[PDB]
C-alpha cells in the first residue's frame, strides 16, 4: 500500500505478477452473446472434474467472472458481488447493470490499495453479462481497482500471446458459434500442455435465446466441452 | 389532512396537491407547492407531519439526482418507487419514523407507459390508476371508480380532476385553498397554472 | 500488528503460504478414496512415545454425521479448524435450514477460515492440509482437499504430506469408477503399508468411511425419516481383520 | 408573544412585543425578541425564550462562520435552513419555538422564512408568530397593500402589535421596529404601551371599547 | 502507522511519489475562453480492442455545471469522484444553492490533504483539472489540484505525462489580454496543444465543451478531427 | 540499534529515549527555585529567539498556592501544568482540601512513568521546578521527565545549572533562614541565578520571578515588577 | 514519528521545520498604529491566476494570519482558529485575546495525525488587554511574539534587516512600505502588485486584504523613496 | 391499531393426490377504505410458493427479503430450495426478529421435487410451524377459513376437485370478512406444471 520512488504500487504490481502464472481464461463479446472460456492450471487424472467449479463463477443471473488467480481470494469476493446484486434487486426491483456491480467490486480491490495495512487480493476477472442498457458487456478487472471493457480479452498467462491472436481473427459482426471457436483456437496454442483436452477446459455462454425474449446462461458440462472441441476440430 | 391525489390518463400522470399550511388556528401560507421532482420524468407529492414531510422529500430527492449523475441514467418510475418504499419501510421501525405519506407519478420513457405509486408512511407500496392520502380518498375512490377510463387524453384528466376538487371543496370541513396540478408526460413535468378558473 | 504477515514478493509468490506448504509436505503421510458406495480417510497414528495413548488423537475428526475430515502438518492446527468447522456447521447452516450442510458448503466454509489467516493482520497461514470427505442427499459422496491458501479441489482419490508423491502414483494405478467401499478400504490399506516404516497394525492406523446410514449409531429409535450418521470409525480390531486377508 | 414581518414595496417590516410570563405571572415588560444577526439580517423569537435565545444565538455564530469560510454574507434561504437542519435533530425533545428569519441579499431580494420547532420551513410575504398571531393578522391583513409606503407600512406592523397588546394576555409591553431595505435594517424604535396606546386611540379615533 | 513522513530535507516522500504517478498518467489539459472553458485528454495504448461504448471517458460530471478530469491513478480518481458528487447533492440540500466551482474544488483539494497525513493511508496518485460556471454567473472557471491538497485557478493547464512540453506552448500561446472568444478557436487552441504530445490520432484526442447554465457536450471522433484537418494544413502552409 | 523506542532496554539496562529527553532540558533557559520557611521562590531566566522576539514565559500557575517553572519542550509544560490544574482542581471539588505539593510531585512521576513504558507514545520533554504553600510549610520539587521527582531545599535546571546548584549548594544555611522576608528570597534566587549566567547582565525582559507563602498567594512578577531586584 | 535524536529534538518536527524553509516568504511588522502582514505569492507558471492565491487570511475581524511552507496543511488550522474564536464569542459575548487564539492554534498542533504540519504561521492582532500582537506558530506547538518577523525561504536575511529597520515609533505607513521594501530584497521575481500581497490589522477597522491598486500605490512610493540617496 | 388487522386478506392452502393448491384474496385496505384489488399474496421462489397476511408493508419486506435469500441459496448450493428447507429458513428469519416481528402470517406450498411428497406449512409471526397434512389457513377470516375447510376437506383430491374445494373454501370464508376479498386467484401446482386461476367473486 505504500508507493515506489517510480509512482508505482510495489504490491499491486507483485500481484499482477502472481496472476501471471494462473491458467488463462478468455473473454469473447459477439453480437448475439458472449463466451467465457478457461484453461485449468494443474491437473491429474485423479482430479474429479465432473462436480467441479474453480475459474467460472456465475454472479446473477445475468452475469458471470471467468478468475486468474488465488481461488480463495476469488471467492470472497465473489460472494460479496453476489450479495450487491441483491441489494441492488431488493432495494429497486430491478437487476443490476453490469457496470454497476463491477464498478462496486473495483472499488473494493482499491480499498486494499489505499489502507488497512492488508494485501491487496491476487485476482483478476473477466465479467460477462447482458442489461436493458447496454446490452451485452464484457469487463476486466485487476488487484490495482482498475477495471475497462473490452470486445475480446484475456487475463492470466500468456496474455501477451493470446491478446495477439485474438485481435488477429475477431471481427466486430461475429456470431457466437464463431466465438466459441476462436477462443477454443487461442487457448490452443497458448496452452503449457501438450494438447487442449476436456477435462482441462471450463466453459460459459451467455445468450438472448431465439425462442422467447430473455437471456440464458449456460455453463458448459464435460460431455458438453468435449462435443464442442470434435466440431471445430481439436478432437 | 392535506389532499393529494394523483390520476394516471393513457399518456400521462397528473398530481394534485392542496395548497394550504395550516397551523393551529391558522392558516399561514395558501400556495404551497407539496411536491419535488425527483428526475426529468418523475415527481414525488406528499403529505403527513409537519417537518417530517419536507426532509423526507428533499432526502429523496438528493439521492436520485445523486444517482443520476453517477450513472448518467434516470431510474425508472418503478426503481424510484422501490427505492421509496424501502426507505419509509426502514424508518418505520427506527427510533423516529418518517410520518409521509406519498405519491410517485413518472413517465417511464423506455415503456412510455405513464405510472402512479401509492405509498404510504409504513411503506405500503401500489400501483394504481389513481390514488389518493388521508380523507381525500374517501371521497373521490367512489368518483373516480365512476367516471374514469383507461384511455382518456390528458385534458380528459383534467376534467375528472375538476370533479374531484369540486367534491371536495362541496364535502370536506377543512379550507384547503385550492390545489397545484402538475403533468407528468413524455416531455417531463410541467405546471398546469389555469386551475383557479376552467 | 494489525498488518498482513504474508505479502506478495517481486516474484509474485506468498511466502508464508509456500513455508506452510513445506510445513504441510514433512507431515505424516493421509489419503482419501471415493468409492461408488462410499468414501475412506486414513492416516498413520504416530505414537511419539510408547507411552502416550494411541486412542487418545483424534487424527480422524466427525464433523457432521455425514462428513470426516483428517488432515497432514500441524496437528494443533488442525484441531482448532475442526473445532471452527463443526460450530461453523452449525451457527452458518444447521440453526438456518435445520439439517447439515453439503460436504462442498462446508468444505467452502473452512477455506474460508484458512484463507482469513492468510490476509487478516497479526497471523500466519495455517500449517495444514486437510482431506475432507462427505455425503448429501443432492450431490451423493465427495472428497476435497484444503490447502494453507484456502484453496480446495474434489479428487476421486489423493494424498498428502512425506510420502504423497508416490502414493499419488499407486493410487492412480489403482482406482477405477466402479470400486464398491470394501476394494477402497483394501486399496487404502495397501497405499498406507508403503509410506508408514515401523509397526503397521489396528493401533498405529487410523481410518474412517463415509458409507451407509448406521441406524444403531443414532441413540435413539422412533422417527424413521431420521436414520443416522453415515461417517464412522473402524476399529482397531476391525482394520487387523482386513490385515490378515491381505 | 406577537412577531409579525411583512414584505412590501420599500422593503420588509419586522415587529415584535416584549413580554415575558411563566404561567399567568409577568415575567418582564422589556424583553427583546429580535436577533439582529448581522447587518441585512433578522431573526425573531416566539415559544421558550431560552430555546429561540441560545438557539438563534448560536445561529448568528454559524452565520458569521460562513461569512469567514466564503467570503460572502449566507443567503436567508440558507441561513433560514441551518436553524431549520437543527431543530429538526431535536423533534420530539420538547423544544418550543417559532421564529422569523428577514434579509435581503442581492441574489434573493427581501425574504421572509418561518421557522419552528416542528421543523416545518416556509417562505412567505406575511407571517404572524405566538399567541396573539391571530389579533396580528386581523388588523394586518384587513389594511395590508403591497404599494405602502414606508411610513405607512412601519405603522401598520406597529398598530398590528398594539392590536395583539391589548387582547392577547400574553402580549405586551412596548413594540420594537425594523424596517429591512437593500442597505440592511434599520431600527425605529422602542414604543412603550402604556404610551402607545393613548396616543393612538385619540389620534386614530379607535379603541372604542375602551372606557374613557 | 504513519505512512506519509517528512524526510530530513523536510519532503514528505509519498506526497512527492504520488507527483511520479500523475507524471506518468495520460494527459489532461484545460483553457478556458471569453464565455467558455474547454477540456482535453489524450487516450493510452497498452493496448487496443476495446469497447468504447461502456469504457469511462476521462471527464467526469460532478454537477450539471461542473466537470472534472485527471492524470494519475484511474481508480484513485474514481474515490475522489464519488466523493465529489455526494459533496455537490449535499451542498444543495443545506444551502439550496449548488456548488461554486471553487467551493467544489476546495473540497477535493481538502481530501487529497487529509490523506497526507493520516496513519494507514496513503496519498491519492491523482491530480485533477476542475471546471465549469457558478449559479447564475457566465465568467468560466478552472482549477488545479495535486495530491499535496494545494489548488488554485488557471487561465490554462496542463497534468500529466508530457505536460512539461504543453505547458511550454500555452504559456506563449494563451494571450489574457484575448482569451479565445469563440468555442471554435478554444477548441483550436485546445487540439494545438494536445498535438504536440499525442502522436497524430482521432481516437486519441477527446473533447468536452463547457458553457454557462449546465451546458456541457462531448465532442465525436469526426467533430474533433474536423479540428486535426484545420490545423495541419495551416502549418502546412507554411 | 536500542534507541528506537521506550519499549526496549538496552543490554546495560538503560531506555535510551529517556536519556535523550532529558538532554532537551539542557538545552532549556535556566531556571532556579529555593525556599526558606514561610516562602517558596521560583526564578526562570526567560531566552528569546531573536532580539525582537518574546522572552517566552517560563512559569505556570497551578493553584492559589501552588506552581512551576519549566525547561525545555514548552508544549510539555503545558500537557503537565495542565493535568496538574485539573488534579489540584479536582481536590477542591470534592474534598474542599488544597493539594499537598508532595502529592502533586507522586501524580506527575505516575503520569511521566506511563509515557516511558507503552508503544507508540514518547517520554515527556521537559523539567519542571515546583513550588507551593500547604499545609506543612514551603515545599521546592524537581520534577524530571523519566518520572523521578525531587524534595529540595533549592536547585536549578536547563543550561549550566551547575552554576547555580553550587552557589546554593552553599549559601544552603543563609536562605532557609529568609523567614518573613520576601524580598530577600527572591534577591538570594537571583543571586543564584547569575552563578550560571554567561550571555550578559539579566535585564527587564530577561526575568521572571514567582512567590508563593504563608499569606502570599502564588504571582508571576514580569517586567516592571522585577526592576528593583536586578 | 514521536522518536527524539540523541540532542533531544524531534526528528519529525526538526524536518517539518526544513520543509518551511522551503516556502513563500511571510513578514510580519506589529506597531503602535496597526500590525502588518505581507506575502510572496510565487506564481509556478504566469498561467496561473495571482489573485486565487489566499496566503494571507482572516480568522475574526481583529486577527488575520499569514502562512508558509506546505499550505494545503494550513487549511485545517485557519477553520480550527475560525471555529474557536467565533466559539469564545458565542460562550463569552466578547473577542477572544490574540494570544488565546494562537494558544488554540498550538494546541490543535500538538495533536500526533499521522505527522506535524508543514507550514508556520503569523498570528496578528489586536485586542483591548494587550494592544497590537503579532505571533509565530510553529508546527512544534510553540509559539513566540514578536515586533517582527519573517518566515519562508528569505527568512534568514529578511529577519537581519527586520533588526536594522525595527523601532517602536514606527508609523503604520512606514511599516507597510519596510515589508515591501524587505519582500523586494528577497524574492526571487520582481516585487510587483500580483505576485506581493499586503495587508493589516488596526483596532478602528479590523483585518483588510489590500486590493492590487492600493499595493501597487505603495511599491511605486517605495520606488520613488529609494531614490533620493 | 393491531397491525394484523389493518390492510386485511386471507391465504389458505391444502393438499390433494400428487398435487398442493394455495389461493388468496387480493384486497389492500386501510380499515374501511378499500385502496387496491389487484394486491396478490402469494409468491414464488422456484417450485416453492410462499403466501403471506397481516400487515402489507411486512409482506412485501418478507417478499422481498425471501427473494433474496433463496437466489443467494441456489448460487452457493446450486440447486433450487426445497419446501421443507424453505419452511425452516422462514421460521429462523422470523425468530430473528423475535422482540420486534413481522406482523404476518406465512404459508409455504410445494411439492418436494425429488420425493414427489406434496408439503404444506404455516407459521405465526415469530416463526412457530404448524405443520399439517390436510389445510393451512391465515389473515382477517381464518376462524372461517377453518370451518370452510374442516367441513369441505378430504384427502386424495384430484388437482381439478382440489380446485373446487379451495376455492369455495376462500370465497366463501371471504364473503363473512369485511376486511377479505375484492378479488380471489387460485394455484394448482404439480411436479410438472402450475396452473393460475383468477375468481369471480363479491366486489363488496
Ligand atoms: C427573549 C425572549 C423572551 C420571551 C419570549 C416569549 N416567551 C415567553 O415569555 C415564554 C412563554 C411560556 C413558554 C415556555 C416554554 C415553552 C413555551 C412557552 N416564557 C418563558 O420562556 C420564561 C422566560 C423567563 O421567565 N425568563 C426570565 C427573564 C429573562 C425575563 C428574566 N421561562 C419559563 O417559562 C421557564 C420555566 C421553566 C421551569 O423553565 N423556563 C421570547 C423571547
Ligand atoms: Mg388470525
Ligand atoms: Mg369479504
Ligand atoms: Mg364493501
Amino acid at each position: 500500500t505504500i508507493f515506489s520512488p517510480e509512482g508505482r504500487l510495489y504490491q499491486v504490481e507483485y500481484a499482477l505478477e502472481s496472476i501471471s502464472h494462473a491458467g488463462t481464461a478468455i473473454g469473447i463479446m459477439a453480437s448475439d452473446g458472449i463466451v467465457l472460456a478457461a484453461e485449468r492450471k494443474v491437473t491429474s487424472t485423479l482430479l474429479e472434474q465432473d462436480t467441479s467449479t474453480e475459474k467460472l463463477y456465475k454472479l446473477n443471473d445475468k452475469i458471470a467472472v471467468a478468475v486468474a488467480g488465488l481461488t480463495a481470494d476469488a471467492e470472497i469476493l465473489i460472494n460479496t458481488a453476489r450479495i450487491h446484486a441483491q441489494n441492488y434487486l431488493k432495494t429497486y426491483n430491478e437487476d443490476i447493470p453490469v457496470e454497476i456491480l463491477v464498478r462496486r467490486l473495483s472499488d473494493i480491490k482499491q480499498g486494499y490499495t489505499q489502507h488497512g495495512g492488508l494485501r491487496p487480493f491476487g485476482v483478476s476477472f473477466i465479467y460477462a453479462g447482458y442489461d436493458d442498457r447496454y446490452g451485452y458487456q464484457l469487463y476486466t478487472s485487476n488487484p490495482s481497482g482498475n477495471y475497462t471493457g473490452w470486445k475480446a480479452i484475456s487475463v492470466g498467462a500468456n496474455t501477451s500471446a493470446a491478446q495477439t491472436l485474438l485481435q488477429m481473427d475477431y471481427k466486430d459482426d461475429m456470431k457466437v458459434d464463431d466465438a466459441i471457436e476462436l477462443a477454443l483456437k487461442t487457448l490452443s496454442k497458448t496452452t503449457d500442455s501438450s494438447a487442449l483436452t476436456y477435462d482441462r477446459l471450463e466453459f460459459a455462454t451467455i445468450r438472448k435465446g431465439a425462442n422467447d425474449g430473455e437471456v440464458y446462461q449456460k455453463i458448459f458440462k464435460p460431455q458438453e466441452i468435449k462435443d464442442i472441441l470434435v466440431k471445430t476440430g481439436i478432437t | 389532512m392535506d389532499i393529494i391525489l394523483g390520476i394516471r390518463v393513457q399518456d400521462s400522470v397528473i398530481l394534485a396537491s392542496s395548497k394550504a399550511v395550516t397551523r393551529g388556528i391558522s392558516v399561514l401560507k395558501d400556495s404551497d407547492d407539496k411536491t419535488r421532482q425527483l428526475s426529468p420524468h418523475t415527481l414525488m407529492s406528499f403529505a403527513g407531519e409537519a417537518g417530517d414531510t419536507v426532509q423526507f422529500a428533499e432526502y429523496i430527492q438528493a439521492n436520485i439526482q445523486l444517482y443520476s449523475i453517477r450513472e448518467d441514467y434516470e431510474l425508472s418510475p418503478q426503481a424510484v418507487s422501490s427505492f421509496v418504499r424501502q426507505e419509509l419501510a426502514k424508518s418505520i421501525r427506527s427510533r423516529r419514523p418518517y410520518q409521509v405519506n406519498v405519491l410517485i407519478g413518472g413517465y417511464d420513457k423506455k415503456k412510455n407507459k405513464p405510472e402512479l405509486y401509492q405509498i404510504d408512511y409504513l411503506g405500503t407500496k401500489v400501483e394504481l390508476p389513481y390514488g389518493a392520502h388521508g380523507y381525500s380518498g374517501f371521497y373521490t375512490f367512489s368518483l373516480l371508480d365512476h367516471h374514469y377510463r383507461p384511455d382518456m387524453t390528458t385534458e380528459e384528466g383534467l376534467d375528472l380532476l375538476k370533479l374531484c376538487v369540486q367534491e371536495l371543496e362541496k364535502r370536506m370541513p377543512m379550507d384547503f385553498k385550492g390545489v397545484i396540478v402538475k403533468i407528468v408526460d413524455k416531455d417531463g413535468i410541467r405546471q398546469v397554472d389555469d386551475f383557479q378558473a376552467q | 500488528y494489525s498488518f498482513s504477515l504474508t505479502t506478495f514478493s517481486p516474484s509474485g509468490k506468498l511466502g508464508q503460504i509456500d513455508y506452510a506448504l513445506t510445513a504441510v509436505k514433512q507431515g505424516v503421510t493421509s489419503l482419501g478414496i471415493k468409492a461408488t458406495n462410499g468414501v475412506v480417510i486414513a492416516t498413520e497414528k504416530k505414537s511419539s512415545s510408547p507411552l502416550a495413548m494411541s486412542e487418545t488423537l483424534s487424527k480422524v475428526s466427525l464433523l457432521t454425521p455425514d462428513i470426516g475430515a483428517v488432515y497432514s502438518g500441524m496437528g494443533p492446527d488442525y484441531r482448532v479448524l475442526v473445532d471452527k468447522s463443526r460450530k461453523v456447521a452449525h451457527t452458518s447452516y444447521k440453526r438456518i435450514y435445520g439439517e447439515y450442510p453439503p460436504t462442498k458448503l462446508l468444505v467452502s466454509e473452512v477455506a474460508k477460515i484458512m484463507q482469513e489467516a492468510t490476509q487478516s493482520g497479526g497471523v500466519r497461514p495455517f500449517g495444514v492440509s486437510l482431506l475432507i470427505a462427505g455425503h448429501d442427499e443432492f450431490n451423493g459422496f465427495s472428497l476435497y482437499q484444503v490447502d494453507p491458501s484456502g484453496s480446495y479441489f474434489p479428487w476421486k482419490a489423493t494424498a498428502i504430506g512425506k510420502g504423497s508423491v508416490a502414493a499419488k502414483t499407486f493410487l492412480e494405478k489403482r482406482w477405477n469408477d466402479e470400486l464398491e467401499l470394501e476394494d477402497a478400504i483394501h486399496i487404502a490399506l495397501l497405499t498406507l503399508k508403503e509410506s508408514v516404516e515401523g509397526e503397521f497394525n489396528g493401533d498405529t492406523i487410523e481410518l474412517a468411511i463415509i458409507g451407509d446410514e448406521n441406524p444403531d449409531l443414532l441413540g435413539y429409535t422412533g422417527i424413521p425419516t431420521d436414520k443416522g450418521p453415515r461417517f464412522r470409525k473402524l476399529t482397531s480390531q476391525e482394520i487387523n481383520d482386513r490385515l490378515e486377508a491381505l | 408573544t406577537t412577531t409579525l414581518a411583512f414584505r412590501f414595496q420599500g422593503g420588509i417590516i419586522v415587529a415584535v412585543d416584549s413580554r415575558a410570563t411563566a404561567g399567568n405571572w409577568v415575567a418582564s415588560q422589556t424583553v427583546k425578541k429580535v436577533i439582529e444577526i448581522n447587518p441585512f439580517l433578522l431573526g425573531t423569537m416566539a415559544g421558550g425564550a431560552a430555546d429561540c435565545q441560545f438557539w438563534e444565538t448560536w445561529l448568528g455564530s454559524q452565520c458569521r462562520l460562513h461569512e469567514l469560510r466564503e467570503k460572502e454574507r449566507i443567503s436567508v434561504a440558507a441561513a433560514s435552513k441551518i436553524l431549520s437542519n437543527l431543530v429538526y435533530q431535536y423533534k420530539g425533545a420538547g423544544l418550543s419555538m417559532g421564529t422569523m428569519i428577514c434579509g435581503y441579499t442581492r441574489k434573493e431580494g427581501p425574504t421572509i422564512y418561518y421557522v419552528d420547532s416542528d421543523g416545518t420551513r416556509l417562505k412567505g410575504d406575511i407571517f404572524c408568530v405566538g399567541s396573539g398571531q391571530t389579533f396580528a393578522y386581523g388588523v394586518l391583513d384587513s389594511n395590508y397593500k403591497w404599494d405602502l409606503s414606508v411610513e405607512d407600512a412601519l405603522y401598520l406592523g406597529k398598530r398590528s402589535i398594539l392590536a395583539a397588546a391589548h387582547r392577547d394576555a400574553y402580549s405586551g409591553g412596548s413594540v420594537n421596529l425594523y424596517h429591512v431595505t437593500e442597505d440592511g435594517w434599520i431600527y425605529h424604535g422602542n414604543h412603550d404601551v402604556g404610551e402607545l396606546f393613548w396616543k393612538v386611540k385619540e389620534e386614530e379615533g379607535s379603541f372604542n371599547n375602551v372606557i374613557g | 502507522r504513519a505512512l506519509s513522513i517528512f524526510s530530513p530535507d523536510g519532503h514528505i516522500f509519498q506526497v512527492e511519489y504520488a507527483l511520479e504517478a500523475v507524471k506518468r498518467g495520460t494527459c489532461a489539459v484545460g483553457v478556458k475562453g471569453k464565455n467558455c472553458v474547454v477540456l482535453g485528454c489524450e487516450r493510452r495504448s497498452t493496448l487496443k480492442l476495446q469497447d468504447t461504448r461502456i469504457t469511462p471517458s476521462k471527464v467526469s460530471k460532478i454537477d450539471s455545471h461542473v466537470v472534472l478530469s485527471f492524470s494519475g491513478l484511474n481508480a484513485d480518481s474514481r474515490i475522489l469522484i464519488e466523493k465529489a458528487r455526494v459533496e455537490a447533492q449535499s451542498h444543495r440540500l443545506t444551502l439550496e444553492d449548488p456548488v461554486t466551482v471553487e467551493y467544489l474544488t476546495r473540497y477535493v483539494a481538502g481530501v487529497q490533504q487529509r490523506y497526507t497525513q493520516s496513519g494507514g493511508v496513503r496519498p491519492f496518485g491523482v491530480s485533477t483539472l476542475i471546471a465549469g460556471f457558478d449559479p447564475r454567473d457566465d465568467e468560466p472557471k478552472l482549477y488545479q489540484t495535486e495530491p499535496s491538497g494545494i489548488y488554485s485557478s488557471w487561465s490554462a493547464q496542463t497534468i500529466g505525462r508530457n505536460s512539461k512540453t504543453v505547458r511550454e506552448f500555452l504559456e506563449k500561446n494563451y494571450d489574457r489580454k484575448e482569451p479565445p472568444a469563440t468555442v471554435e478557436e478554444c477548441v483550436k487552441l485546445t487540439v494545438r496543444s494536445l498535438l504536440e504530445v499525442v502522436q497524430t490520432g482521432a481516437k486519441n484526442i477527446e473533447i468536452t465543451v463547457v458553457k454557462p447554465d449546465s451546458d456541457i457536450v462531448a465532442l465525436s471522433s469526426e467533430e474533433i478531427n474536423q479540428y486535426v484537418t484545420q490545423i495541419e494544413q495551416e502549418k502546412q502552409e507554411q | 540499534n536500542y534507541d528506537g523506542d521506550t519499549v526496549t532496554f538496552s543490554p546495560t539496562g538503560r531506555l535510551f529515549q529517556v536519556e535523550y529527553a532529558l538532554e532537551a532540558i539542557k538545552q532549556g533557559s535556566v531556571t532556579v527555585g529555593l525556599r526558606s520557611n514561610t516562602h517558596a521562590v521560583l526564578v526562570a531566566l526567560k531566552r528569546n529567539a531573536d532580539e525582537l522576539s518574546s522572552y517566552q514565559k517560563k512559569i505556570i500557575k497551578c493553584d492559589e498556592h501552588m506552581g512551576l517553572s519549566l525547561a525545555g519542550l514548552a508544549p510539555d509544560a503545558r500537557v503537565l501544568s495542565n493535568y496538574l490544574r485539573q488534579q489540584c482542581n479536582y481536590s477542591s471539588l470534592v474534598f474542599n482540601r488544597k493539594l499537598a505539593v508532595e502529592r502533586a510531585g507522586h501524580l506527575l512521576c505516575d503520569k511521566a512513568q506511563k509515557n516511558t513504558q507503552s508503544a507508540g507514545g514518547r517520554p515527556y520533554g521537559v523539567g519542571l521546578l515546583i513550588i507551593g504553600y500547604d499545609k506543612s510549610g514551603a515545599h521546592l520539587l524537581e520534577f524530571q521527565p523519566s518520572g523521578n521527582v525531587t524534595e529540595l531545599y533549592g536547585t536549578a535546571i536547563g543550561a549550566r545549572s551547575q552554576g547555580a546548584k553550587t552557589y546554593l549548594e552553599r549559601t544552603l544555611d543563609t536562605f532557609i533562614k529568609i523567614d518573613g522576608n520576601p524580598d530577600e528570597l527572591i534577591k538570594a534566587g537571583v543571586e543564584a541565578i547569575s552563578q550560571s549566567l554567561r550571555d550578559e547582565s539579566l535585564t527587564v525582559d530577561n526575568l521572571s520571578i514567582a512567590i508563593v507563602g504563608k499569606d502570599t498567594p502564588f504571582t508571576i512578577y514580569d517586567g516592571e515588577a522585577v526592576a528593583k531586584y536586578i | 514519528v514521536s522518536t527524539f535524536s540523541p540532542e533531544g529534538r524531534l526528528f519529525q518536527v526538526e524536518y517539518s521545520l526544513e520543509a518551511i524553509k522551503l516556502g513563500s516568504t511571510a513578514i510580519g511588522i506589529a506597531t503602535k498604529e496597526g500590525v502588518v502582514l505581507g506575502v510572496e505569492k510565487r506564481a509556478t507558471s504566469p498561467l496561473l491566476e495571482s489573485d486565487s492565491i489566499e496566503k494571507i487570511v482572516e480568522i475574526d475581524r481583529h486577527i488575520g494570519c499569514a502562512m508558509s511552507g506546505l499550505t494545503a496543511d494550513a487549511r485545517s488550522m485557519i477553520e480550527h482558529a475560525r471555529t474557536a474564536a467565533v466559539t469564545h464569542n458565542l460562550y463569552y459575548d466578547e473577542d477572544i485575546n490574540v494570544e488565546s487564539l494562537t494558544q488554540s492554534v498550538c494546541d490543535l498542533a500538538l495533536r500526533f495525525m499521522s505527522r506535524p504540519f508543514g507550514v508556520a504561521l503569523l498570528i496578528a492582532g489586536h485586542d483591548a488587554d494587550d494592544g497590537y500582537q503579532l505571533f509565530h506558530a510553529e508546527p512544534s506547538g510553540t509559539f513566540y511574539r514578536y515586533n517582527a518577523k519573517a518566515i519562508g525561504s528569505g527568512s534568514e536575511g529578511a529577519q537581519a534587516e527586520l533588526l536594522n529597520e525595527w523601532h517602536s515609533s514606527l508609523t503604520l505607513k512606514e511599516a507597510e512600505l519596510l515589508v515591501l521594501k524587505i519582500l523586494k530584497q528577497v524574492m526571487e521575481e520582481k516585487l510587483d502588485e500580483n505576485n506581493a500581497q499586503l495587508s493589516c490589522i488596526t483596532k478602528q477597522d479590523g483585518f483588510k486584504i489590500y486590493d492590487n491598486e492600493k499595493t501597487a500605490e505603495l511599491i511605486k512610493e517605495l520606488k520613488e523613496k529609494e531614490a533620493a540617496e | 391499531s393491531d397491525p394484523s388487522s389493518i390492510n386485511g386478506g386471507i391465504v389458505v392452502a391444502m393438499t390433494g393426490k400428487d398435487c398442493v393448491a394455495i389461493a388468496c384474496d387480493l384486497r389492500l385496505g386501510s380499515q374501511s377504505l378499500g385502496v387496491s384489488n389487484k394486491f396478490e399474496k402469494i409468491f414464488h421462489y422456484g417450485h416453492v410458493f410462499l403466501g403471506i397476511t397481516g400487515l402489507a408493508t411486512d409482506v412485501t419486506t418478507l417478499n422481498e427479503m425471501f427473494r433474496y435469500k433463496t437466489n443467494l441459496y441456489k448460487l452457493k448450493e446450486e440447486r433450487a430450495i426445497e419446501p421443507e428447507t424453505f419452511t425452516q429458513l422462514v421460521s429462523s428469519s422470523l425468530y430473528e426478529r423475535r422482540f420486534g416481528p413481522y406482523f404476518v402470517g406465512p404459508v409455504v406450498a410445494g411439492i418436494n421435487s425429488k420425493s414427489g411428497k406434496p408439503f404444506i406449512a404455516g407459521f405465526d409471526l415469530i416463526g412457530c410451524i404448524d405443520e399439517a397434512k390436510d389445510f393451512i389457513v391465515s389473515g382477517t377470516a381464518s376462524d372461517q377459513l377453518f370451518g370452510m375447510c374442516e367441513s369441505l376437506y378430504e384427502p386424495n383430491l384430484e388437482p381439478e376437485d382440489l380446485f373446487e374445494t379451495i376455492s369455495q373454501a376462500l370465497l366463501n370464508a371471504a364473503d363473512r370478512d369485511a376486511l377479505s376479498g375484492w378479488g380471489a386467484v387460485v394455484y394448482i401446482i404439480k411436479k410438472d406444471e402450475v396452473v393460475k386461476r383468477y375468481l369471480k367473486m363479491r366486489q363488496d
